[PDB]
């Protein structure tokens, strides 16, 4: 079912229009803007894997240990 | 009006159903990059079967002969190094890219209602997906090749009383022999032609309502044509996905596998590690942390079951994960849990691998079990967070 | 369906790598997967050092 | 750049043919500068460069 | 001369990051307790805390990030081209002062200034 | 003439002193039989990693 | 037991052919060849190298015409129905030291002396283990015996090898004069091991560097399309009524 | 009278791919 | 024009990417060297009775 | 029949002779004639459906 | 490609079973649709009775 | 069923149930039944091309 709308839309031709320079502005917002809100995230991502992986290579270190004469 | 003249060629009826379908359709203008890897799959389908097909013009499917005609693919046709390379590293893209798309889909809940049967032919894919890169990694009839395909067939012995019958069926006699490689061969060529024809059983299904967006929001108030702008958005991702296929193909072509299939078939001696494809591995994790036959055979299929029954659990009515960080949070334990099961699954039978193994499918399945459990309670979100 | 290597597990038996199926001496076994010992054939001595399968 | 335009992008016959043009040529220049760089990394490696090449009794 | 270690890479990266964190908090710790207190925060205890606490925290992020940086380049670059030099770390040097240092003092000329004197700093070693 | 690989094992020894003297340690404490079950397999390994490790990156300067 | 199982890990060497842009050492591999032949060829097969092979990459056309017509090739049958022997030719592959597995096992003490065209391909980083397995005969540890016919080999998963260790010093006369020592016989054997399992390296480098760089261009031009046809798009102004 | 032209420049394309994809430098 | 003059440098390298993987299939169905390794040899040949044929 | 058929080409004065090689896979109808005619038979009739 | 069949044709000579190209003697293409007539390979006599090719 | 269970072989040629001989040649070598207007049109014509 198509949607009634009431709204007014400017837009710009893309030749009057500089295409590139925007990916290189305000580069430490986009970089703080990523890491503030998605470093929970990033957290319970890496911290299983590492600390799974870390306690696998502490075991394997203990015992290899232990059956040495 | 009244189309009493042509117009636009797009509309005549030559072209109209692929002008509707590919180049006008309706698409929400907020998708992101996450969304690019459906065609990424599509593509990835295309390259295996056009290199498959060219590689099947040189090999032969003889236990005498298969892996010779492998090794005269690549060094005496010419070119044939790249063929055999593009097919056996896009395998490893193919999936790839495939799992970026489900996990796509359980981060945005695009399981979700109108589109459970967009899921379900998804897992059916999947299904075929994995049995076609199976069979063909029997193919080349390495020591990888044998002791792969030796267990995969003997997983109906899981079955007490016709068990064994349906092995001897599968095998073609009683042992993996010539019978066994000749059967996988035309098995091969057939299932990649099934593959597409569920793919696009797959895109009419998702064309019914229309793809979901990262607000899981209803759309139909900013959507745009597909081309040109997911067009242009789209070949971005090609062109990036053949810079990561070509370092892949070029440089280490060999990383992504195992030298142990340059051995020819033993039947005498097992390989002291034996592995499936990297992509199988999080399977191999589960089937190996169930310490009974018929257990680890269950369990098997309880993860296609519980992929199946995601999308009709009662959940909340909220799809996105950016606004529900309760499950938010369980995605991203889900995704490292996954990367888990692969690690471990690439790791021998001992301490302390088989609790780690053990435990982390029961992660596994306990994402499955929690969701509808948060859809029930966060059912009561709007009445409990008042303005 | 593989084949148990030999001097290995924890039984000092045979060791299956596919999914860490342990044979202890008797082929018996005692840790995996594996439902059943290894299956003992018919065979016969013929004066002593000719075993027919 | 439309003085370049009025040459070449004013009909697509042209432009497409420029397009088949810069593939060839600019796969060709490529194509040379990646062995000149690959020769000057591995000089005295090629098999032109044994020295008893030629001389197996 | 240098006979007594067990090396690693990724090891270095590691040790180095955690060592610049902690050489942060101290240097924070030691700035925090210089600076005085602004007039509107000399009845009230807490506030206080929380801003040498957050001093702490930042400057161990940007010295983690300098020892972590410096030492992971300075062996991809000894490790990649398989030469042992001043050249290897210089480079490091030079990234990490560049691109930690620019990213907190916005400013490109910044960047190099700390990107030359690490380099040199690094030379000398 | 003489192996370079040889030579150069023998010059790595002064950095890997703490493996070497380890290994030594382990063969004075299996001198005793124990019903031949005894062994110094992993000092032996440890050993020789170190010294592995310090060649490999020399060997081939001397090589053509 | 524990480590010997999986064997003493092996180091990893400088090889010539290591880099994005880096070809093997022909030269070496012509050296290594030579080694192959009087050496290893008495007890390993390379049923997948052919003497055209070698041709235009560590020999010239008739140093390898010359190389095939000094081996006896069985052929037939003739017009009488009889097997006969010819000269070798380009196309004829390398000889077999064995007519098959069973007697390579009977001359070898029950092992079998594996086919060399695919073996630094068929293990766990193949170049440096073979180098270090041939290098590295040396005296077992403290409390380890061997069974006479088996070598101590750390390398070797288990540390009980049927291979003797033959890269003895001056094994082979070098035809160039490079001194044949053992490490020197050890790399240029495995430089031709290397070429033999990967003889398409060289071209696919090269591929690798041209496309990998093109695409690159490519990529840069992809991002330039989408953002021009969605400029209009993502610049636009948006008036609407709602505000809460 | 621009068919014509299109014609004719659609040939030139035409000749120029196929030389592109066909290069029978070799045989000319 | 600058866009036209950017956009054409992109597609000089989707054209050759295109060339090339159409090439390669086809060449590889043209005769390997294993069998263009077999096409010179020598065979010698005796008499026959008149008014015969021998192939 | 295979020998025929591949000899079609052939009537192209130009590249006649060019295509029938390249169909064959060789000098004659061999083994890589008959290996690329199997995977041509699987493929057409998918084609055709 | 066809191979013609010796002894057969009406010219005495060869006679290809495939579409009825004809030759004769010379091995020369009379009637048919063969374009040209046999090919003729390089051979001496090194002797009486001796051929090479 | 017919064809199948009683005349299995009448629609084919029986020279196909020899091994390919390279050398000698069939004095009788015709396609399937359903090419052979397809074949007659071809040998009518006295020129290749
Ligand atoms: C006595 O002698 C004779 C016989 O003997 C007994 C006969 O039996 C017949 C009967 C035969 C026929 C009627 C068939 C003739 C007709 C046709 C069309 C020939 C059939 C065609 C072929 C055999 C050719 C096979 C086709 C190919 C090899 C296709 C090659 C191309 C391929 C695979 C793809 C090309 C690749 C690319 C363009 C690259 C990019 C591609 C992508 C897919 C990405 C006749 C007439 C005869 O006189
Ligand atoms: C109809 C299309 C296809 C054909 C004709 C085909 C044919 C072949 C052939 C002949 C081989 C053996 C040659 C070789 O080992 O390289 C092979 C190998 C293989 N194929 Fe396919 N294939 C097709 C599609 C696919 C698809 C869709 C997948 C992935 C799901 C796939 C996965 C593989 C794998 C993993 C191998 C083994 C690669 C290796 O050598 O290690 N193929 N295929
Ligand atoms: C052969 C492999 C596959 C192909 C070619 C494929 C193709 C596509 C395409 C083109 C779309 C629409 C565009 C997009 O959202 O990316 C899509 C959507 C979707 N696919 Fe797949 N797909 C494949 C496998 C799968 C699998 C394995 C699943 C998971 C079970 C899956 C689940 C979905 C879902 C849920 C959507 C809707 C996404 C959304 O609109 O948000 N697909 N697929
Ligand atoms: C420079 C000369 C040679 C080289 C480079 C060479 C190479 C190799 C390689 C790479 C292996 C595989 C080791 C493994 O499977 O882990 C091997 C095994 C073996 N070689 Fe050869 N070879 C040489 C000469 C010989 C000779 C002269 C003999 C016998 C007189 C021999 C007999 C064997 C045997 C019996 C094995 C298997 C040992 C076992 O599996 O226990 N080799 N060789
Ligand atoms: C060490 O061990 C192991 C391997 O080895 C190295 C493996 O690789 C894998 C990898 C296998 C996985 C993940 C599952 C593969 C799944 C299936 C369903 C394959 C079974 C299918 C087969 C054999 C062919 C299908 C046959 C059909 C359809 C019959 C045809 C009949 C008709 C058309 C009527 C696992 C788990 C493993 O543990
Ligand atoms: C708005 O809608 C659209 C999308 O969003 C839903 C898309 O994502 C895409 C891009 C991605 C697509 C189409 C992926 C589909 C892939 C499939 C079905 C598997 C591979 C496809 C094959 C083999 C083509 C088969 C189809 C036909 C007609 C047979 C003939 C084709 C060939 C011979 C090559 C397109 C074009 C689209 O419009």
């Amino acid at each position: 079912q198509p949607v009634k709308l009431k709204a007014v839309v400017y837009a710009l031709s893309p030749f009057q229009q500089k295409i590139m320079t925007g990916l290189w502005k305000d580069l430490p917002e986009k970089i703080h803007h990523k890491v503030s809100e998605n470093w929970i995230s990033a957290t319970l991502l890496v911290t299983p894997v590492v600390g799974t992986y870390w306690y696998a290579q502490y075991f394997k270190e203990q015992e290899k240990l232990e059956h040495r004469f | 009006t009244i189309r009493n003249q042509r117009f636009s060629l797009l509309k005549q009826p030559i072209s109209s159903t692929l002008n509707q379908h590919l180049v006008d359709y309706p698409t929400p203008s907020n998708l992101s990059y996450w969304w690019g890897f459906g065609s990424l799959a599509g593509i990835c389908l295309v390259i295996q079967i056009v290199t498959g097909v060219f590689l099947a013009m040189h090999y032969t499917p003889h236990v005498d002969l298969a892996f010779n005609s492998v090794e005269h693919i690549m060094r005496d046709v010419e070119g044939g190094w790249l063929l055999r390379y593009m097919h056996a590293n896009g395998a490893s893209m193919f999936f790839i890219v495939v799992y970026l798309h489900i996990f796509r889909g359980l981060y945005y809940a695009s399981y979700s209602s109108p589109r459970e049967f967009v899921w379900c032919l998804g897992v059916v894919i999947f299904l075929l997906m994995i049995v076609t890169a199976f069979i063909g990694y029997v193919l080349p009839w390495g020591q990888m090749s044998f002791w792969g395909a030796t267990v995969i067939t003997s997983l109906a012995s899981a079955i007490p009383v016709v068990g064994d019958t349906i092995v001897t069926w599968l095998w073609g006699g009683f042992s993996v022999d010539n019978a066994t490689l000749n059967r996988f061969f035309s098995l091969h060529y057939l299932l990649p032609f099934i593959l597409v024809g569920a793919s696009l059983l797959h895109l009419a299904a998702l064309h019914q309502y229309g793809s979901n967006n990262p607000l899981g929001v209803h759309s139909e108030m900013d959507k745009i044509a597909f081309y040109p702008y997911f067009y242009v958005k789209d070949l971005v991702g090609w062109v990036a996905f053949a810079i990561f296929f070509s370092i892949w193909i070029f440089y280490a072509p060999n990383v992504l596998g195992h030298p142990d299939n340059y051995i020819p078939a033993n039947p005498m001696s097992t390989p002291p590690h034996i592995v499936p494809e990297w992509y199988f591995l999080p399977i191999y994790a589960i089937l190996r942390s169930i310490p009974d036959k018929a257990g680890g055979v269950a369990a098997i299929a309880l993860v296609f079951i519980c992929l199946l029954a995601l999308p009709f659990f009662k959940s909340m009515y909220v799809r996105s994960s950016s606004f529900r960080p309760i499950y938010q949070g369980m995605f991203w334990l889900l995704l490292a849990d996954c990367l888990l099961l692969g690690w471990i699954g690439c790791q021998p039978v001992e301490a302390p691998f088989v609790t780690i193994g053990q435990i982390s499918s029961l992660v596994f399945f306990l994402f499955f079990a929690i969701t509808p459990i948060l859809g029930r309670v966060g059912r009561g979100i709007p009445n409990s967070y008042t303005d | 369906g593989c084949i148990p290597l030999p001097n290995a597990g924890d039984y000092g038996g045979w060791f299956c790598p596919c999914h860490g199926s342990h044979y202890d001496i008797s082929g018996r076994i005692r840790k995996g997967p594996a439902p059943y010992n290894l299956e003992v054939p018919t065979y016969s001595f013929l004066e002593e050092n000719k075993l027919l399968i | 750049f439309e003085g370049f335009y009025k040459l070449i992008m004013r009909r697509n016959s042209v432009y497409v043919t420029f397009i088949i043009a810069g593939a060839f040529f600019g796969e060709r220049a490529v194509d040379y500068g990646v062995h000149k760089l690959w020769e000057r990394n591995n000089v005295g490696k090629r098999y032109e460069d044994i020295s008893v090449l030629g001389q197996r009794p | 001369r240098y006979l007594e270690e067990e090396d690693g890479p990724l090891m270095k990266t590691i040790k180095g990051s955690i060592t610049g964190f902690g050489a942060g908090t101290i240097y924070g710790t030691i700035l925090a307790t210089w600076k005085d207190v602004p007039r509107v925060e000399r009845n009230v205890a807490l506030p206080g805390l929380i801003r040498t606490l957050k001093m702490m925290g930042t400057h161990g992020l940007t010295f983690a990030a300098i020892g972590g940086v410096y030492i992971g380049v300075e062996q991809l670059v000894q490790n990649f081209r398989s030469k042992r030099d001043f050249y290897n770390g210089a480079i490091g040097g030079f990234v990490a002062g560049a691109s930690v240092l620019g990213y907190r003092a916005r400013s490109i000329p910044t960047a190099i200034a700390a990107g030359a004197t690490l380099a040199v700093t690094s030379a000398l070693i | 003439v003489v192996d370079p690989k040889k030579y150069l094992e023998e010059s790595c020894k002064p950095k890997c002193v703490k493996p070497l003297l380890e290994y030594q340690a382990c063969v004075k404490r299996i001198q005793g039989d124990d019903s031949g079950h005894k062994h110094c397999t992993g000092q032996y390994f440890d050993y020789w990693q170190c010294i592995d490790k310090c060649v490999a990156p020399k060997l081939f300067a001397k090589l053509k | 037991a524990d480590e010997a199982e999986h064997g003493l890990e092996c180091p990893n060497y400088p090889w010539p052919h290591e880099g994005i842009l880096s070809s093997y050492d022909h030269a070496s591999i012509r050296r290594g060849h030579q080694v192959y032949q009087q050496v290893c060829a008495s007890c390993h097969s390379m049923s997948l190298i052919s003497y055209r092979d070698l041709v235009g990459v560590a020999y010239t056309e008739e140093e390898a015409k010359a190389m095939a017509a000094e081996i006896e090739v069985v052929d037939g049958p003739n017009d009488e129905g009889e097997m006969f022997t010819r000269p070798g030719k380009l196309s004829d592959r390398l000889p077999e030291p064995y007519s098959n597995e069973s007697a390579a096992r009977f001359a070898n003490g029950g092992a079998y002396p594996p086919d060399l065209s695919l073996v630094t391909k068929a293990r766990h980083n193949g170049q440096n283990y073979v180098f270090a397995l041939l290098t590295g005969y040396r005296d077992p540890p403290a409390g380890i015996s061997i069974r006479e016919g088996l070598h101590y080999n750390p390398y070797f998963p288990g540390g009980a090898i049927a291979m003797p260790k033959m890269l003895n010093d001056e094994a082979v006369e070098y035809e160039d004069g490079t001194p044949a020592t053992e490490a020197q016989m050890g790399k240029d054997v495995v430089s031709f091991l290397s070429w033999a399992a990967e003889p398409e390296m060289e071209e696919r480098k090269l591929m690798g560097f041209k496309w990998i760089f093109l695409l690159s261009l490519a990529l840069l031009q992809a991002a330039y399309y989408r953002r021009l046809k969605w400029s209009v798009l993502k610049s636009r102004k948006l008036v609407l009524d709602v505000v809460n | 009278t621009i068919d014509i032209q299109a014609a004719a420049g659609w040939g030139i394309a035409a000749a120029a791919g196929a030389i592109w994809v066909v290069q029978p430098f070799g045989w000319i | 024009a600058f866009a036209y003059f950017v956009l054409s440098g992109g597609r000089f390298v989707y054209a050759s990417v295109l060339r090339l993987l159409v090439l390669k299939l086809i060449v590889s169905m043209s005769a390997s060297k294993d069998v263009l390794a077999l096409a010179s040899l020598e065979v010698d040949l005796g008499s026959i009775e008149p008014g015969t044929t021998v192939t």
